């Protein structure tokens, strides 16, 4: 019924929520930027991002497993894994 | 087994059991099909006072309505023929002690 | 009436920027009246444990 | 401040809530690190065990047979008639039969006397 | 029928589904209004209530208190 | 009754005399001849028995176990075929021979017009049994299975056979007829108390009862699928046939000593559904619930009403079938995963959709879902209980619910859930397990369209 | 799930849970979306406020204190999304999940019915099969003289090989089989 | 086919409650980063929404129309 | 924590081989290989559905069930003043004069 | 519900009647000529049309109309709106009746205990 | 009879919302739906007043009826209590689901 998800649709989805949190920079923004290395960010941070790509997904992502996606390319490779994503 | 990690990798994920791990002696009654002891939001002893108080006072309000019933101010309902007598069963051979209605 | 009035007011009393911890009552409608909880943990464990310790 | 949790049989308090949670001594960290240490080895042992390619059947599981056979097949060995094991058994073996044997006589009993004094409404009662 | 998904915004209405909910909500406020205009009995009440203080002690049979 | 035992005396012969690969084609082929043969002594009257000679008669007892002994012994013959593929061919035929010696005895027992006979035949049915159990068994506790079946037998049935040579001496005769037209009333003295008990308690020890049936579990867990299939289904209807037919001399006594049997029975249908709520091994859960059926039974025939009897009938029919389709579907899944732990193996369901409806029909007829035979003995068990006295309708309302809780409990726990990811020799099932649950069920169900068969002669 | 654990929790691992949770409550008790931003900035400033305590057990005492807290302030009835455990969804797939060794013991015809898929399948049964004695050798090269001390398989180090106990992950049924 | 997200930078939180939610946390010296990722939610054809009451009275305006001619025939017919 | 890079490498080779397993598990344009082997719906199933089970019951009750007594009991038909039986021709007569209510 | 529920219940039981055990005084007390009540429908025309026993009350006639006009004018339903509002006025005279016995005991119980009180002070004094 | 009917459609509607939210039946998360869903919300909110008693709806002729006996019977006054005190409570939660699912802003995934 509901349209499958694509990696592409993935990405676009969470590079979209990181460019509305208010904390990132758009223009410095990319899919390999890493949320402490070099944008900045903290555990409380990372946690709020995790929340909030857990509410636009629908989906709860596991505390052991959320305490490791540092990059929006993680969290992409995580959501596609978790939703049998190939293409 | 309710109790124990659902993000967990387990061996028998239904039954939240790994191979070779001890088993409870009471694995058969711990089961998430059956009695469960996970902590509760509300204390035990809490919620029994509570439910108990509840059901009791229920009783005991039904008990006190029943001893102080609710009607209409009306009389009882007239009916001819000897309160119907022949209607509800009432053996033709006898003669039923006479029931007289009168206007008002 | 009464009812969807009342009602009507302690749903728009959700917009307001107050949060207050809930009551022994919210607790106890929201809970079953505690009544699945009790019941259906106390006698089934009861009856399982007899039906293996005695029997 | 806040009313205090209190934990139950079927109750159990949480992990959050237990004291010895945040009391850790270095022996714990030590306790926790050998109970990891045997949950990866039995992990590893079940794990190339149900990868192996050539494996047809069911891998045994030494826990489940001790569990089966300990509740089974060895209790009669490890049973003392200890005075608590005495009573116990006697009531839960003996204490219903009479019970329900009192309860049983009595009614008949009852039945039996209003049968005999005329006065039990047996009327349309041609089944029994 | 074919619905395109939309992200972030109002969904894609149908002219149809808009007409036959508006008809039906219509249609039972019409039928409300209808029954109420011919049968306010159902809910007014028909015939009146007698007030037993407006009884006089004649018509009920109660003689005077030096009888 | 010749023209049903001949045949079985010529299964024999044929069974030793036929090639190697042919012995299960011809017992099944001929074993299911031999029954729609027997199935004419259904043809019962209703004043008086069939009395085809002075030694073999047939009643409106007698004839649905004559017709469900023969039955079961081909279904018995499929599953030692399934079990029985390894061995030699003269054990195989010895096995065959085994069941059909005790096809043989248990239809001679059934048919048989003396009491004398009867105890002499359905004695001689132990020696068949303890071998078939004790050596082709598949564990180490059939040896100790096999002692304790015996010995509680013959515990059991010893007193029986002093009371029956006593009851001739005295009497005259041990003919059913005789002692039935020439009955009369046993006085309440000690003699006549030890001779009830005598013989009742050689009867309960069959049954079994409540607190002497340990033997059930033991041997039934640790017998080959045929062995269990014959002692769940027919075995334990022996000691009540014979309370049936051996209670005609024993009243008024009766009304005074069956209390401590009614309690022991009823409140063995209790402990043994308790026990069927936590037990660890499939086998021993029918087992229990065999148990529990058998003292509900024991209830019935010691209340000893017309309308008991006729659900005593029909609840001994019903729970032969029902068991023995249960123990064949536990079998297979023994036989898929060479272990009896019930929790062992799940989402049966998933991988075996059809043994999955097998198993949804059996539980079903288990508890008793109307308007099955099941539920009409137990319901007419109920009513002449209900008439006896006015507590036994709770005794048998909560023994009903554990029984659903149960049944529904072993079907939810071996059917429904997540598969074991480390089965991987689950396959689908045979031609032969579906057959063979197909003939177990079906029967049941024409039995439910026409019930007037197996209601006994007080119908 | 798909990680392995560790020994025990630190105490950044445990505040942060602990703020995840206080969160996911607060926006179960507070239904609208401005009202809930509101009160989880309140939520935040104070952990900040909290953040900065060289005195570790001060830190515990009040993550004590917030899980005491937590405890008695929790929503009785905490939204939970439909698939994770305990949703109204979990595990509702989990009868349409069937395995590859379930799927080779189809009968010939029906194998024949799918011919380009059996194909595949044959390659990817070979490459298992080429395999499981380099996985084993790495495995049992690369552990410590005692055993295992975490849950953690080594990867691929060569180019020719793949990461060892693979197979089963890969295969994996999907999350919605049917 | 391919549906294409709308422009991230049209999301602002004026002239919406979450406005008054920054206003509150300015005042108490705090700020909101979520803002525009749910202020998605008050704009669109989601901006406006009706009321409990005037969602019972949804189709009231053309009930009591059809009421209206409904009697008004009825009249006519009794009378002619 | 984070990722170390023996996990970050398990993950990507293990990621790789799960997408190729998943286009495998893709079908092909011919891969189902079968073997070789509106008003008239609603007649077809209106004469038979309907039509044959009201046959064979109205036969079943008509000649079987109503030849035997008692089988088919019809509560009788109820009577009012003013009325006429039909079977013998009667006329059941209407009731008093009711006195005026207002 | 009611007032009378209060006074019974919270004031003088003895002067409030028992709805369970009225009419208690004779039906002649107090009036020097009453009429029996009037029956219209006979015994046998109620049980051929088969009235419930709680509807063969003195109403029954109007029952019988009405079910005989529902019965012939089957397919408008929207008919016997005179029989069914003539129904209901008779139902509710039957009640308005019932009322006026309720009151009549009521101050008759009143009138007892005052007339019983008066004799006690003579009595008294 | 009538609670077969409404009651019925209120669970079509329910299972029309969960549906088009992707398996979601959380009110806390749906919203807007008044205009997001035009039909659902007019049949729901039909069925809300046919359960709640409106004076010409299918639960008017049953409801009403069974209250007015209960008032005019010889019965438990704690029984009429707590049956008043239930229809109070019906409008009450025939209020919180037409509120919190249809009433308001979204708060569905986007
Ligand atoms: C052992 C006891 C046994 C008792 C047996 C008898 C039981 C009788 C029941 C009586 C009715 C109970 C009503 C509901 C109570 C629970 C409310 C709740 O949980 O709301 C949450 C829920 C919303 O929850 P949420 O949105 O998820 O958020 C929750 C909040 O975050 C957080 O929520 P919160 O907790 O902040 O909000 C709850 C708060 C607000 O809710 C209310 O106030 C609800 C009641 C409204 C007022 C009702 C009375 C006023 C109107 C009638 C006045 C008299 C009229 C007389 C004449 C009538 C005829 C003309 O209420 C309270 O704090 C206390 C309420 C006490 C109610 C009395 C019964 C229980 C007493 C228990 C003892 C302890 C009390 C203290 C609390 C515990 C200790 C701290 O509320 C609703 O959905 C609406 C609730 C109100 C509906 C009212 C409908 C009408 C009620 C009947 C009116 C009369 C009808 C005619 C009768 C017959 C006349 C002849
Ligand atoms: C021991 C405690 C005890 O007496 O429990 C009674 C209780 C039965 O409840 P009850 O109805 O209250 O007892 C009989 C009435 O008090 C009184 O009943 P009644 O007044 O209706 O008279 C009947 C009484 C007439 O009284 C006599 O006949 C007294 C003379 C008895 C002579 C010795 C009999 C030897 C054979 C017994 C079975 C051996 C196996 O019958 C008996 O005494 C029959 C005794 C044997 C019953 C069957 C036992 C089967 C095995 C049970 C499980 C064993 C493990 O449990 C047993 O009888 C089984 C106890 C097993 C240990
Ligand atoms: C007779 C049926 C015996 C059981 C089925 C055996 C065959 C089979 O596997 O069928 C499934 C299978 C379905 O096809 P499939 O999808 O390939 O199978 C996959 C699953 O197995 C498909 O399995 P499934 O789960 O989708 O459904 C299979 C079905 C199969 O299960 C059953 O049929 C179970 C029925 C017995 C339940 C337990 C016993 C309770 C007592 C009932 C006694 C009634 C006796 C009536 C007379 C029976 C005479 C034979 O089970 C159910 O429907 C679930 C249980 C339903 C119980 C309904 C209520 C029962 C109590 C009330 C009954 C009242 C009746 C009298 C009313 C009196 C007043 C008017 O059937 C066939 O393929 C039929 C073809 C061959 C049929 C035989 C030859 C026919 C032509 C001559
Ligand atoms: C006489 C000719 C009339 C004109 C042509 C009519 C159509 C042609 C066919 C002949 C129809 C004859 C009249 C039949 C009833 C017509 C409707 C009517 O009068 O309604 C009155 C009433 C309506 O009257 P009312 O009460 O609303 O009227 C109120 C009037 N005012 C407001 C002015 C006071 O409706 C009904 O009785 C409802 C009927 C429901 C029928 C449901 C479908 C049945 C399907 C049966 C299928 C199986 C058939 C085979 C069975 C045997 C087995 C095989
Ligand atoms: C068990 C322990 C108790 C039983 C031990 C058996 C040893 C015999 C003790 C009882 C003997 C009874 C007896 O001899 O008299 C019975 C009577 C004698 O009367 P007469 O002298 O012939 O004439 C009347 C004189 N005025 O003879 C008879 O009735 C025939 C039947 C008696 C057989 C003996 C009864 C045996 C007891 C049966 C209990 C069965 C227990 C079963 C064990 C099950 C184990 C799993
Ligand atoms: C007045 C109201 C009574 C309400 C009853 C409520 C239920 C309580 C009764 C049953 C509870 C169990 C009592 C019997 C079980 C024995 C207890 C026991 O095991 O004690 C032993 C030691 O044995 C004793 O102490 C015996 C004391 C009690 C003896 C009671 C009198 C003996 C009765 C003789 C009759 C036995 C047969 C009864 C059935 C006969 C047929 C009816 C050791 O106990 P531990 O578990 O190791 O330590 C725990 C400390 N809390
Ligand atoms: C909140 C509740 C507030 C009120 C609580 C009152 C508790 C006491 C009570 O109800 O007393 C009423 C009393 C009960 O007495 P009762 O048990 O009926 O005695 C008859 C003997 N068989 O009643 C009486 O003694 C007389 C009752 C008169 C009315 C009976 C109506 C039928
Ligand atoms: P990130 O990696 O940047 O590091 C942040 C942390 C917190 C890990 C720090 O590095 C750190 O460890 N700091 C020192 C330790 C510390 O801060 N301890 C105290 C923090 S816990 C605390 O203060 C919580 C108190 C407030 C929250 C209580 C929750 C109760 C509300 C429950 C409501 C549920 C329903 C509404």
């Amino acid at each position: 019924d509901a349209p499958p998800l694509t990696l592409e649709a993935i990405k676009d989805r969470v590079l979209y929520v990181l460019k509305l949190y208010d904390k990132i920079d758009p223009e410095k923004l990319s899919v390999n930027s890493h949320f402490m290395k070099d944008l900045g960010l903290d555990s409380l941070d990372q946690v709020e991002i995790i929340m909030a790509m857990e509410d636009e997904f629908g989906f709860e992502i596991p505390d052991i497993d959320a305490e490791k996606l540092m990059c929006p390319q993680e969290i992409v490779d995580y959501i596609a894994d978790k939703k049998d994503v190939y293409e | 087994q309710q109790e124990r990690d659902p993000w967990y990798d387990w061996d028998h994920p239904d039954l939240r059991l790994n191979w070779g791990e001890p088993i409870h002696w009471d694995l058969d009654m711990y089961i998430r099909n059956r009695v469960d002891t996970s902590p509760t939001p509300v204390s035990w002893n809490t919620m029994c006072k509570h439910l108990f108080g509840f059901v009791a006072f229920m009783l005991f309000m039904f008990w006190v309505g029943e001893i102080y019933p609710s009607y209409q101010p009306v009389g009882p309902k007239q009916y001819p023929y000897n309160d119907l007598y022949l209607e509800r069963g009432g053996d033709p051979t006898k003669e039923p002690e006479p029931v007289v209605h009168y206007e008002i | 009436i009464m009812g969807f009035m009342l009602a009507l007011e302690l749903n728009n009393t959700t917009y307001y920027l107050k949060f207050k911890y809930p009551s022994q009552t919210y607790k106890f409608s929201n809970m079953l009246g505690y009544y699945p909880s009790i019941m259906h943990r106390l006698p089934t464990y009861h009856n399982l444990s007899m039906s293996q310790k005695s029997a | 401040s806040f009313p205090k949790y209190k934990p139950s049989r079927l109750a159990t308090l949480p992990a959050t809530l237990d004291p010895a949670e945040y009391d850790i001594s270095p022996e714990t960290r030590k306790a926790q690190a050998e109970r990891l240490a045997i949950r990866s080895r039995l992990k590893r042992e079940y794990l190339l065990q149900y990868n192996d390619p050539n494996r047809l059947g069911v891998i045994e599981d030494p826990a489940l047979i001790r569990w089966t056979y300990a509740r089974s097949a060895n209790i009669y060995p490890n049973f003392r008639p200890t005075p608590k094991t005495s009573l116990l058994g006697a009531l839960f073996g003996i204490g219903p039969l009479f019970f329900w044997y009192y309860v049983f006589k009595t009614d008949r009993d009852k039945k039996e006397k209003l049968i005999q004094e005329g006065k039990l409404d047996q009327t349309f009662n041609i089944s029994y | 029928v074919h619905i395109e998904p939309r992200y972030r915004q109002f969904p894609q209405l149908t002219r149809s589904q808009l007409i036959q909910a508006e008809f039906f909500s219509a249609t039972m406020w019409f039928w409300i209004l209808w029954r109420f205009w011919h049968d306010s009995d159902a809910v007014l009440g028909h015939f009146p209530y007698p007030d037993p203080s407006q009884w006089t002690d004649e018509e009920l049979g109660i003689l005077p208190d030096d009888e | 009754m010749l023209k049903i035992i001949i045949p079985t005396t010529m299964l024999l012969p044929m069974t030793w005399m036929s090639k190697h690969n042919m012995i299960w084609i011809n017992a099944t082929v001929h074993s299911l001849l031999i029954s729609l043969i027997s199935l004419s002594l259904l043809n019962q009257l209703g004043e008086n028995s069939l009395n085809f000679s002075l030694t073999f008669f047939s009643d409106s007892l007698s004839a649905p176990l004559l017709v469900l002994t023969t039955w079961l012994l081909p279904l018995m013959l499929m599953a030692s075929q399934s079990h029985l593929s390894k061995e030699t061919t003269t054990r195989k035929k010895l096995y065959i021979t085994m069941l059909i010696l005790l096809q043989l005895f248990l239809i001679m027992t059934f048919t048989a017009t003396e009491l004398i006979l009867f105890y002499i035949l359905f004695e001689a049915t132990l020696v068949p049994t303890l071998i078939i159990i004790t050596r082709w068994g598949n564990q180490t506790e059939r040896l100790n299975a096999g002692l304790y079946f015996l010995f509680y037998t013959l515990a059991g049935s010893l007193p029986l056979l002093v009371a029956l040579v006593y009851i001739q001496n005295t009497t005259g005769s041990l003919n059913f007829l005789i002692i039935h037209y020439w009955s009369h009333p046993l006085s309440n003295s000690w003699s006549n108390i030890f001779m009830w008990l005598a013989c009742i308690m050689a009867f309960m020890v069959k049954m079994p009862l409540y607190g002497l049936h340990l033997w059930l579990p033991k041997a039934h867990v640790e017998a080959p699928i045929a062995g269990s299939m014959v002692l769940a289904a027919v075995l334990l209807k022996l000691g009540g046939y014979g309370m049936m037919r051996i209670t005609t001399i024993l009243n008024p006594l009766t009304n005074y000593m069956a209390y401590p049997f009614l309690m022991l029975s009823m409140w063995g249908m209790i402990m043994t559904s308790s026990i069927c709520l936590r037990q660890t091994d499939l086998k021993s859960l029918i087992a229990y619930s065999s148990v529990s059926h058998m003292a509900l039974v024991i209830v019935a025939i010691m209340i000893q009403t017309p309308w008991s009897f006729m659900g005593a009938t029909a609840l001994m029919i019903a729970h032969g079938l029902t068991s023995s389709m249960l123990f064949c579907l536990a079998n297979t899944n023994y036989e898929r995963v060479h272990s009896r732990t019930m929790i062992l193996a799940r989402g049966l369901q998933t991988l075996l959709p059809l043994m999955a409806t097998w198993w949804l029909v059996a539980s079903l007829t288990n508890l008793a879902l109307p308007p099955s035979i099941n539920l009409i003995g137990e319901l007419f068990i109920i009513t002449a209980s209900f008439s006896w006295s006015n507590i036994t309708i709770i005794l048998m309302g909560m023994n009903m619910m554990i029984t659903a809780l149960y049944s529904l409990y072993m079907l939810i726990t071996t059917q429904r859930g997540k598969y074991t990811h480390h089965i991987n020799n689950i396959k689908p099932s045979f031609t032969r397990e579906n057959a063979l649950m197909a003939l177990h069920i079906l029967p049941l169900l024409l039995l439910t369209l026409n019930p007037k068969m197996i209601l006994g002669p007080l119908y | 799930a798909f990680s392995a654990p560790a020994a025990y929790l630190t105490h950044q691992q445990k505040v942060l849970r602990l703020y995840k949770r206080a969160l996911r409550h607060l926006e179960s008790w507070c239904v609208h979306r401005d009202k809930y931003r509101y009160f989880a900035c309140l939520m935040r400033a104070r952990f900040d406020e909290h953040k900065n305590e060289k005195d570790m057990v001060k830190a515990t005492q009040l993550l004590r204190q917030a899980e005491e807290e937590f405890w008695y302030g929790q929503h009785p009835q905490p939204y939970i999304f439909p698939e994770s455990p305990g949703g109204t969804s979990y595990e509702r797939y989990e009868c349409y999940k069937v395995p590859e060794w379930c799927l080779d013991d189809w009968h010939p015809s029906e194998k024949a019915m799918y011919p380009d898929y059996f194909a595949k399948r044959e390659q990817w049964k070979r490459l298992r099969r080429e395999s499981w004695e380099r996985e084993v050798k790495q495995l049992q090269e690369e552990t410590p003289p005692g055993g295992p001390r975490t849950e953690a398989l080594p990867p691929a180090r060569k180019e020719g090989d793949l990461p060892p106990l693979w197979w089963h992950i890969v295969t994996r049924p999907r999350e919605r089989p049917m | 086919s391919k549906m294409e997200l709308p422009d991230y930078k049209q999301w602002k939180i004026e002239g919406t409650p979450l406005e008054t939610v920054q206003e509150k946390l300015a005042a108490r010296g705090l700020r909101d980063p979520w803002g525009r990722n749910e202020a998605w939610r008050y704009s669109g054809g989601f901006a406006n929404n009706v009321s409990f009451v005037g969602a019972l009275l949804k189709g009231f305006k053309w009930g009591f129309a059809a009421f209206v001619v409904a009697v008004g025939a009825e009249y006519y017919l009794e009378s002619q | 924590s984070g990722y170390t890079p023996d996990e970050k490498l398990r993950l990507q080779q293990l990621r790789e081989l799960r997408r190729r397993w998943l286009k495998d598990q893709e079908l092909s344009p011919r891969e189902p290989v079968l073997p070789p082997r509106k008003t008239y719906r609603h007649s077809i199933f209106a004469v038979t559905h309907v039509l044959i089970p009201v046959w064979i019951i109205h036969y079943y009750l008509k000649y079987h069930v109503t030849a035997k007594p008692y089988t088919v009991v019809e509560r009788k038909p109820r009577i009012f003043p003013g009325d006429t039986i039909l079977e013998t021709g009667e006329v059941i007569p209407l009731m008093k004069e009711f006195p005026d209510q207002h | 519900m009611g007032a009378h529920l209060a006074r019974r219940y919270l004031g003088d039981a003895s002067k409030e009647p028992d709805p369970l055990r009225m009419p208690t005084f004779p039906p002649d007390y107090g009036f020097p000529e009453r009429k029996e009540r009037e029956m219209v429908a006979t015994q046998q025309e109620m049980n051929d049309a088969q009235l419930m026993l709680q509807q063969r009350d003195y109403c029954a006639h109007y029952l019988i109309q009405l079910l005989k006009c529902k019965r012939d004018s089957f397919p408008n339903f929207l008919a016997c709106k005179h029989e069914q509002h003539d129904w209901d006025y008779c139902e509710h005279l039957d009640y308005v009746k019932r009322m006026k016995e309720f009151e009549r005991e009521r101050r008759l119980l009143q009138r007892k205990k005052r007339r019983e009180q008066r004799e006690a002070e003579m009595a008294r004094g | 009879c009538m609670h077969a009917f409404f009651k019925a459609m209120l669970f079509m509607c329910s299972g029309s919302i969960i549906h088009s939210l992707n398996d979601e039946q959380d009110i806390r998360k749906m919203g807007g739906l008044y205009k997001a869903m035009p039909f659902t919300t007019t049949a729901l909110i039909i069925g809300s007043l046919a359960l709640t008693g409106m004076p010409y709806l299918t639960g008017f002729y049953s409801k009403d009826l069974i209250i007015e006996a209960v008032n005019m019977s010889y019965t438990n006054a704690w029984a009429l209590l707590m049956t008043l005190i239930a229809t109070s409570l019906t409008a009450a939660y025939s209020t919180r689901i037409i509120f919190f699912a249809f009433l308001g802003k979204p708060r569905f995934p986007p």
